[PDB]
């Protein structure tokens, strides 16, 4: 461990308010802004709740120092930057809002299943009766026993 | 009218952010503070990457608080509460008891139907 | 011309492969048959499929 | 995709016939005296033109011919023209085969509905 | 190969019958291939059977002789069981290769008789059933520690059906 | 190689405009020529028979009764 | 990319940068040009008038229901250019940018030919360390009096000095690699 | 063809001269836009995008609060497209 | 699979519609004429559907190359707002490109024709879903439609591209291919159904209007779509937005099928399955 | 096989007597062809397997081990002589013997006639990894880890100990042989219900099942990259060994024994493959990759069919080599990186252009690529799998879905994307990073070629 000194590594929840202001230097933060992960005892500790915005809509011009994290050195790090990362979930506002899309896409999906049942239910077919095959409906050659004869299925003119 | 509608995903974009357009004098403190802490760091990056005669390795400090904080600082803050011990046997036993009355129950209609004759096993010559 | 070289002395390596390993082995070039149609010999036997008969139902 | 469905679906039923099952009346309702179809292939010269389950149609005769002239004049593919025409009409002519089987299943059936009512 | 292990139809084709002035661009190929590609090799091969046939050698088959079985070893003599389960566990892959062979010889029939596969291959399907329904009786239920014990004891289960079923009819 | 052109309608080599007009005349030809000589892109060559013209003979129909 | 982010935005541009993302998106939905050019000479009339608002309250809140109607009358797919953010040929030549810092190891072979190459490099690798101490020094005798700082770096100030912390804004790899 | 300065530095002069309000027989390299050429911000927003269509790529925001010299846009698009 | 085709047929083809990148257009097309080919599957019509690959792919590579053309003598402008009057400035990829999207739209004795309407009529024909039968068609229609849009916005109109032009097709290299396969594409339908065995037995029995289905729907699409686009360059209505998105934003299944699943798989890993 | 183990034990006089200057080529030489006579043992012209002597024989199971074990050893001490080059001339030749104790002890106990001659040995490798991992460990927590890697393998240990007694006196001798070639059939009482858990568990434990693999992450974490490759190239498999030799007795328990762990590795397979999916850590995405892919295996060894136990060898053998592969490659990243972080060191392609050939074959060697025997092992444990119950397709369908995911995400995040700005400049390969990785993937392509040999026993 180069030059990490466990006050300089991350701790447990912040108690005290000082414990929470002294946290916010660790971590390179403002004061005000630390806002450790709620104490449920699920491992958070004091780690920073950062917002959950993906990297996706950090500055796409800025010269971030780590370039593709869009991360600058220093700053803190999000919990889950291991799925918030470019290559994966997006959290990036969209024109259309997140429930109008949900219902659309789903109703389309829905009504299209539905309309494809209507037609099975009606479906389309020409008028021409059952085409005929010869033989017994080529009984044999359809791999038939050859020693036992099918019922003649016999097809007529007209 | 369609008012958009941030949800946890698809959040609410920088424009239409109700906080951003209004803010107190106190607000802008933070901001015009917070791009200290950039800066400052910024400035500290920047005259040490930059730095000829080095070839130690730049450390990124605030990634060792990360890997530090997700793999060695998480039993050291567990605390065996409720929504964590009746979540935490949902887990590991949960599917674990589901899939073995799915195998069992598939296992036994099997062996049933081998045992009274029904199944094929037709050009079945491997296993 | 070098085409030759990259076209031809492949080919001969696979023919040599192909007449002389495959060929030999059992099963391992398998074809379908012919084809044949009414009225067509038979090179191999010698035989003359007969004919079909002669529907005259023409009406085009 | 023509009226039929307009009358089966929309408005009448009972009448229009159900696509499966036409031929569902006595070979002759009616129909005095009718000679089956006629095979011209052997089932043998079928099977060794090799011609595919289902092209083996009652103008498997007719393919085979197509199919002859089209082994022989190899290098020319354009020149077996007529022998198409004639497969495809000897096709065409059992399509309106089966078109006629369709018609006359519909009309039968409306003769029970006409029947139906002749009763009460 | 063995034209009776692994058979092979007669060959029976439909002679040429050209209807077309045109020339056939593949006549003209082959008498191409014959002399560029064949010729050449032909050649060459011939000249590695000569070269062969001068100091030819042999290789023989190695005839395994039989050997007494499980049913006639002692319980508990690791020593005659173990050439009795070897013999067995010799059988269990010339009983194999058998199975592959049908397996094969099948696949070319489905290729020789396209079309009519649902007919014309029809003589060995009725023995890939006669050959799978009794290697299915004698080596499928089997662990992967496949012994002669075990054969004796899986058929031996099912030789009381073809007596306790036989009686029941009765 | 070319030059390049600043607000103006980039110059054609003459082999850039033959060959364009070439494949596109080509096509037309085409069309043309099959359409004469193949005509079946309409009605096939094959009349739908009307179904509705079927002398009750035709089909089988008995006569009521 | 060159400059650095202020810290709070001004009403202005706030104001004159939906200018931008508004025209642009407006020629998304004018795919032709004298639509646009026309449609477009009608929005500045919207942010021509309301220019001379003094009342600060009622500009934030002409501003707040532009960008309002902008976003719902946005176009999807609008017309960004190549080289900009999400749009195409972004990072296509960045598997071409080498970073520079990587010809110090080639063998001494390889750096046998493209002789007079390396007689330039090490020229400039001699500016770069003949520098850092008054650079640095300048960094800080400049430093701020106060807590306020801004990512904005000081220029030369002094002949022979060499404008401070440049070593990777001039030196960069270059765009288009090929 | 790649492009050398003095040519962008005559394709930004141009288009200028082709916009109505600012003068095309003054528009002067070093005459800046708003206090010299007096054009509006409003304006500037424009200016800028004439030149991000007539070199086909994005001045970025932050970098185009800046580009008031008619030359600062002539070394700037220089300077991002690699022109020596 | 006959049902699925379908959907993507038209799913596909809608969402093509509005798309503004000129290779999406392309590959939206690719997708939506395999989903015609995945219906001829599903109807049981094997070897026409391989008829059609051969045919697809000679066509959709032409368009494609075509666009490659397009885009590199552009400076590298992949979308259709700044590409436009490619026709006069680019004649040999323009031809190509039309010779190519009259084949996407089964133009009559072209390679797309000889196999295409041979698929629609059997739709027409055959028993079949009425959804999905009513579906092919309009996507038969679609298909004239983007084919349309990707020849008014990229070759007929008033050309948008930067103001400095550099174009050169010129080299063998590019002509060649593309003229090797425009070759292709003008006579390989006529080749490969000659030839090919006898298959299939189709019904070239049908009532006029089934017959030639597959040709009016084409014509009325381009019709209907050039009547679109020339709706557009009146100086009126700058934003149209009628269900445009659903169109444009890929019918919406990436934006939300891609965010949340990756969202609620990791999470679990990490939060849950890893840590807990 | 006295050579493959006779000439061995030499290998350590020549550590110990060779001059400091020559130790390494001295000993890595002479390895590679002790891994030649090795290559011997593969000449099985006939069924009957090998009974060299009445210790040592060598049957189609051990024999593809015994190879690999030889073969190891020399790729081993080429990974490692440059970590461990910065000693004192008698740490190199201690870390070098130990590598070498490894393979003597490891080639006896793959190659042992008398199942607790398995056990002495078996637990004896346990001192050598011991020594490797917490001697030279880099990190503060190999003291941990090497408690972690001795009492979980101790515990289960002791159980089996007292198990192997426990036939002898039921039948009367331990000898492999003889034990297939007599009735041991347990029978389902409770109490052999504990038998088969007591002989099963402990190699169950080094081949680490979902239950007890938490020794594994730690044991790679901190240990050097030899000890790294050992424990998953020929440590964990000696699990799998054990399996297949222990389970000829205790033939009716595992029919209904068996359903526990199945499910326990099955589902174990998915979580193991996820977590990988989201782990800061390269050497841990590996590590977890193993446990997965070895949950694979296990079962595969209860299931017990032909192919399961073919599809395990061919496995367990290729699995071996590929993750070595990744390991040794990961090691070349963290010496120059300084650092296991995934994150860091992005776009190495761009710098090492080779070594990103070899990390994108052996990426496709982790997932599976169909011309690869790692592939013809998992479909055919898929098979059985499938026969055993054919819901399993749908959680052997959830691993592969994710395996592909991870293994390319490995590749993705570590050798493509823009190059890290300024980490320490990194020095171009050195030809031994690259042949220790060619001398791994070399014989993955030839043994693709001709898979029957490491087809197992069945
Ligand atoms: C991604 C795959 C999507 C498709 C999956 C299903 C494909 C078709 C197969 C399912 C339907 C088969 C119907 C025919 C009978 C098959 C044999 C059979 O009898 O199945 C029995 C099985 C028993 O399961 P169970 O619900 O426990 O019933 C206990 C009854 N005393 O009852 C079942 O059939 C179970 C059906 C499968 C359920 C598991 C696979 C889908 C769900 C995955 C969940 C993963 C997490 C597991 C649970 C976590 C939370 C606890
Ligand atoms: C896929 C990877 C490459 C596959 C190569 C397949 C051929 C491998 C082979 O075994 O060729 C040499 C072969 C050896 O002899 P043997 O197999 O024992 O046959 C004896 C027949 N009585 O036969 C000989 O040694 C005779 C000499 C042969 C020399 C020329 C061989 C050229 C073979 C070209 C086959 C190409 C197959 C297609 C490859 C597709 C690759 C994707
Ligand atoms: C009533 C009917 C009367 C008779 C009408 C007959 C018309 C039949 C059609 C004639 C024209 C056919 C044709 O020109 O084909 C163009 C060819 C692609 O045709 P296609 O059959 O699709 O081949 C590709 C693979 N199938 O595309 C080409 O071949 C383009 C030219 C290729 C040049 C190749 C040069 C080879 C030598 C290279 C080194 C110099
Ligand atoms: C037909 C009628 C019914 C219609 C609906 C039926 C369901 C259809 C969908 C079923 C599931 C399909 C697979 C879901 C994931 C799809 C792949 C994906 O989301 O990756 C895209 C993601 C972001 O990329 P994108 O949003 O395209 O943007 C790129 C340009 N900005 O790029 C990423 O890298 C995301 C992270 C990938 C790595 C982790 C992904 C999770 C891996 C394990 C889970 C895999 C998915 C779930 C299991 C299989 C389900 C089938
Ligand atoms: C703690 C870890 C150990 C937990 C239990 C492990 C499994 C049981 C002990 C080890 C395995 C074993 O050999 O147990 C079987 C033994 C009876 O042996 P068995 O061969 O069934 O003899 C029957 C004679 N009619 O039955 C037993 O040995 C029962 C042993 C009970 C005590 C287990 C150890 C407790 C340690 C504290
Ligand atoms: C042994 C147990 C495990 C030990 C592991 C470590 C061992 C290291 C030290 C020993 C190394 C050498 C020994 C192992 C390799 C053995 C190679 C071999 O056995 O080749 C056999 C082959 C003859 O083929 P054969 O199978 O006899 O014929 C089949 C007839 N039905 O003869 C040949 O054809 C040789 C051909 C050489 C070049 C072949 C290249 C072919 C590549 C094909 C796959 C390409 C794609 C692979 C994708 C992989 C993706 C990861
Ligand atoms: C295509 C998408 C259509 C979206 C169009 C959009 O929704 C409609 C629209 O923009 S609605 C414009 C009204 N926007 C204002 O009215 C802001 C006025 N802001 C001020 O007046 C300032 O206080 C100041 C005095 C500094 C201006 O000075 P300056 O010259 O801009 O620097």
């Amino acid at each position: 461990a180069f030059h990490m000194t466990k006050d300089m590594l991350p701790g447990s929840y912040p108690r005290t308010p000082e414990e929470r202001a002294a946290a916010a230097k660790k971590y390179n933060m403002r004061v005000e802004d630390y806002e450790p992960y709620p104490d449920d005892g699920m491992g958070y500790g004091d780690y920073p709740m950062l917002p959950n915005r993906s990297q996706h809509e950090r500055d796409p011009w800025y010269q971030w120092d780590h370039s593709e994290l869009r991360m600058n050195w220093g700053e803190p790090i999000h919990w889950d930057l291991d799925m918030y990362i470019r290559n994966r979930v997006d959290t990036s506002p969209t024109p259309v809002s997140w429930d109008v899309m949900c219902k659309h896409l789903f109703g389309f999906v829905a009504f299209m299943v539905f309309m494809f049942w209507v037609g099975h239910v009606f479906p389309s077919y020409q008028p021409v009766g059952p085409k005929q095959y010869p033989y017994n409906n080529l009984y044999l050659e359809r791999g038939g026993d050859p020693t036992k004869e099918p019922e003649p299925v016999v097809h007529y003119d007209i | 009218g369609s008012k958009y509608k941030p949800a946890p995903l698809a959040t609410l974009p920088s424009t239409l952010d109700p906080a951003e357009y209004d803010v107190s004098p106190e607000t802008r403190r933070a901001q015009v503070e917070r791009l200290s802490i950039r800066a400052r760091l910024k400035r500290e990056y920047l005259l040490q990457y930059n730095d000829p005669k080095r070839v130690s390795h730049i450390e990124d400090p605030a990634l060792i608080r990360w890997t530090y904080a997700r793999s060695a600082n998480i039993y050291p803050n567990f605390r065996p509460t409720p929504k964590n011990s009746l979540l935490g046997a949902v887990a590991g036993f949960g599917p674990l008891i589901f899939w073995y009355y799915v195998f069992k129950t598939d296992r036994d209609r099997k062996e049933r139907l081998i045992q009274e004759g029904k199944l094929d096993r037709k050009f079945n010559i491997s296993y | 011309l070098f085409a030759v070289s990259h076209v031809l002395i492949p080919m001969w390596f696979v023919h040599y492969y192909v007449k002389y390993h495959m060929a030999t082995k059992p099963y391992t070039i398998v074809s379908s048959k012919p084809r044949i149609f009414p009225g067509d010999t038979i090179l191999e036997t010698g035989e003359v499929i007969p004919p079909m008969r002669d529907f005259p139902d023409q009406h085009h | 995709m023509g009226a039929h469905l307009t009358r089966r679906y929309l408005w009448d039923a009972s009448v229009e016939p159900d696509p499966e099952k036409i031929p569902s009346f006595p070979p002759d309702l009616g129909f005095p005296e009718r000679k089956e179809r006629v095979m011209v292939a052997t089932q043998q010269e079928m099977m060794d033109a090799q011609l595919t389950l289902q092209q083996r149609d009652y103008c498997a005769h007719y393919l085979i011919r197509l199919l002859k002239c089209k082994r022989d004049s190899f290098p020319n593919f354009l020149a077996c023209k007529h022998e198409q025409h004639d497969w495809d009409y000897c096709e065409h002519l059992d399509y309106v085969k089966r078109m006629k089987e369709f018609e006359r299943e519909r009309r039968l059936l409306q003769r029970k509905k006409r029947r139906a009512l002749k009763e009460a | 190969w063995d034209k009776d292990v692994y058979p092979e139809p007669p060959s029976r084709t439909p002679a040429p019958s050209p209807q077309t002035s045109l020339p056939n661009p593949i006549t003209y190929l082959t008498k191409a291939y014959d002399l560029v590609v064949d010729w050449p090799v032909t050649l060459v091969r011939e000249f590695i059977e000569r070269q062969h046939a001068k100091n030819r050698t042999y290789y023989y088959h190695r005839q395994y002789r039989r050997v007494p079985d499980i049913t006639e070893c002692k319980e508990g003599d690791v020593l005659c069981i173990y050439e009795a389960e070897m013999q067995w566990r010799r059988d269990f892959k010339v009983d194999q290769e058998i199975m592959n062979i049908i397996q094969e010889r099948l696949k070319a029939c489905q290729q020789r008789e396209g079309e009519n596969y649902q007919q014309n291959c029809a003589k060995e399907l009725e023995q890939f059933t006669k050959v799978t329904k009794a290697y299915q009786d004698r080596y499928l239920d089997l662990g992967a520690y496949y012994s002669a014990r075990k054969c004796l004891a899986k058929q031996k289960q099912r030789m009381l059906e073809e007596r306790k079923a036989a009686r029941q009819e009765a | 190689h070319i030059q390049p052109r600043y607000r103006e309608f980039p110059q054609l080599t003459r082999s850039q405009v033959i060959q364009g007009e070439f494949l596109s005349s080509l096509m037309w030809f085409w069309i043309l020529w099959r359409f004469w000589h193949d005509s079946d892109a309409v009605l096939g060559h094959f009349s739908y028979p009307d179904p509705s013209q079927w002398t009750d003979e035709e089909l089988g129909i008995p006569p009521d009764d | 990319a060159f400059c650095a982010p202020p810290a709070y935005l001004t009403h202005q541009q706030k104001v004159l940068r939906l200018y931008k993302r508004a025209l642009r998106h407006l020629e998304s939905w004018c795919i032709h040009r004298d639509k646009y050019r026309y449609f477009a000479c009608l929005m500045r009339a919207r942010f021509e008038e309301h220019k001379n608002e003094k009342d600060m309250m009622r500009a934030t809140q002409l501003l707040r229901e532009a960008e309002e109607e902008f976003w719902q009358n946005q176009h999807p797919q609008p017309y960004i250019f190549p080289d900009s953010p999400g749009g195409t040929s972004f990072e296509r030549y960045e598997c071409y940018k080498v970073p520079e810092w990587c010809l110090d190891y080639w063998h001494p072979s390889e750096k046998a030919m493209y002789p007079d190459y390396f007689s330039k490099r090490e020229q400039w690798k001699k500016l770069r360390m003949e520098s850092w101490d008054r650079e640095v020094k300048q960094l800080q005798e400049e430093t701020s009096p106060d807590g306020i700082m801004t990512e904005a770096l000081p220029p030369a100030r002094r002949e022979g000095d060499l404008p401070p912390l440049w070593w990777h804004i001039v030196t960069r790899p270059r765009e288009r690699p090929t | 063809p790649p492009l050398t300065l003095d040519g962008i530095k005559d394709r930004v002069l141009y288009v200028l001269k082709l916009y109505d309000k600012i003068d095309p027989e003054k528009l002067s390299v070093n005459s800046h836009f708003m206090k010299d050429l007096g054009l509006d911000s409003l304006d500037q927003v424009e200016i800028i995008m004439a030149m991000e269509d007539e070199f086909g790529f994005e001045i970025p925001d932050i970098d185009a609060e800046k580009l008031m010299c008619p030359q600062e846009i002539v070394d700037y698009i220089a300077d991002k497209k690699d022109v020596y | 699979m006959l049902c699925l085709g379908a959907l993507t047929t038209l799913f596909t083809a809608i969402c093509a519609l509005t798309q503004n990148d000129i290779k999406k257009i392309i590959a939206f097309s690719t997708s939506s004429q395999l989903g015609l080919m995945m219906v001829t599957l599903g109807m049981n019509q094997p070897h026409l559907a391989f008829l059609h690959i051969c045919t697809h792919a000679f066509f959709k590579a032409m368009l494609f190359m075509c666009s490659g053309s397009i885009i590199h003598s552009l400076a590298d402008e992949q979308d259709i707002r700044k590409m436009g009057n490619i026709t006069k400035i680019m004649p040999f990829t323009s031809s190509c490109l039309v010779i190519g999207s009259l084949a996407l739209t089964g133009m009559p004795f072209l390679t797309g024709f000889y196999s295409k309407d041979l698929i629609i009529e059997a739709i027409n024909t055959c028993n079949t879903n009425a959804w999905a039968l009513l579906i092919t068609l309009i996507a038969t229609s679609m298909t004239a439609m983007y084919s349309m849009r990707i020849i008014y916005f990229v070759t007929m109109t008033k050309p948008r591209f930067p103001p400095l032009i550099s174009i050169n097709e010129n080299d063998p290299d590019l002509m060649n291919p593309i003229k090797r396969l425009a070759f292709g594409s003008i006579f390989a339908g006529f080749v490969i159904s000659y030839n090919i065995p006898p298959t299939s037995i189709p019904v070239l029995t049908m009532p006029w209007f089934l017959k030639t289905t597959a040709l009016i729907i084409s014509v009325l699409g381009f019709l209907i779509a050039l009547e679109l686009n020339n709706l557009t360059m009146k100086l009126s209505m700058n934003k149209a937005n009628p269900y445009s998105s659903f169109s444009t934003l890929l019918g919406f299944f990436p934006s939300i099928i891609h965010r949340i699943t990756p969202m609620k798989s990791l999470n679990l890993s990490l939060k849950t399955s890893l840590t807990l | 096989m006295l050579k493959i183990i006779l000439p061995s034990l030499m290998l350590l006089p020549l550590t110990w007597l060779s001059s400091p200057k020559k130790t390494w080529t001295n000993v890595t030489s002479y390895s590679f062809l002790i891994s030649l006579t090795s290559l011997t043992l593969l000449w099985q012209t006939d069924e009957n397997y090998k009974n060299f002597s009445n210790m040592f024989s060598s049957d189609p199971l051990s024999t593809p081990l015994i190879i690999l074990t030889a073969w190891l050893l020399p790729l081993m001490l080429m990974a490692s002589q440059n970590h461990l080059k910065k000693d004192n001339n008698v740490l190199q030749k201690l870390y070098i013997s130990m590598l070498i104790s490894l393979q003597i002890l490891l080639i006896m106990t793959f190659s042992a006639t008398e199942l607790i001659m398995f056990y002495i040995l078996f637990e004896a490798t346990l001192i050598p990894t011991l020594i490797i991992i917490t001697r030279w460990g880099n990190q503060t927590e190999r003291l941990n880890a090497g408690i972690y890697f001795l009492f979980y393998t101790l515990i289960g240990s002791i159980p089996l100990l007292i198990a192997l007694i426990l036939i002898q006196n039921h039948v009367g001798t331990l000898n492999l042989m003889i034990l297939s070639f007599t009735t041991h059939t347990l029978d389902a009482s409770w109490s052999n219900n504990l038998l088969w858990l007591a002989c099963m568990m402990a190699f169950l434990i080094k081949m680490p099942l979902y239950g007890v693999h938490l020794w594994l992450p730690k044991a790679h974490v901190e240990a050097p990259i030899a000890g790294s490759m050992i424990l998953a190239a020929i440590l964990l498999k000696l699990g799998s060994y054990g399996m297949i030799r222990i389970s000829i007795i205790l033939d009716p328990l595992t029919k209904y024994m068996a359903y526990p762990f199945i499910l326990l590795s099955l589902w174990g397979m998915i979580m193991t493959s996820s977590i990988c999916l989201r782990q800061t850590d390269l050497k841990s995405l590996i590590a977890y990759s193993s446990v997965s892919h070895m949950a694979l295996v296990i079962a595969s060894i209860m299931i017990q069919t032909p192919w399961s136990f073919m599809g395990a060898t061919m496995l367990m053998i290729a699995h071996g080599l590929t993750s070595s592969l990744l390991f040794c490659l990961a090691n070349s990243n963290y010496e120059r990186i300084h650092s296991r972080t995934m994150i860091m060191a992005r776009g190495l392609q761009m710098v090492f252009p080779l070594m990103a050939t070899w990390w994108l074959m052996a990426s496709l060697a982790n997932l599976a690529l169909p011309p690869s025997i790692n592939l013809m092992g998992e479909l055919f444990i898929t098979m059985s799998l499938f026969s055993w119950s054919n819901f399993t397709i749908i959680l052997m369908g959830i691993n592969i879905i994710i395996t592909g995911m991870y293994s390319m995400y490995m590749i993705i995040t570590t050798q493509r994307g823009k190059l890290t700005n300024h980490m320490i400049n990194l020095q171009p390969s050195h030809t031994r990073e690259l042949t220790l990785m060619a001398l791994h993937m070399i014989p993955l392509i030839l043994l693709t070629t001709s898979p029957k040999l490491i087809t197992g026993l069945t």
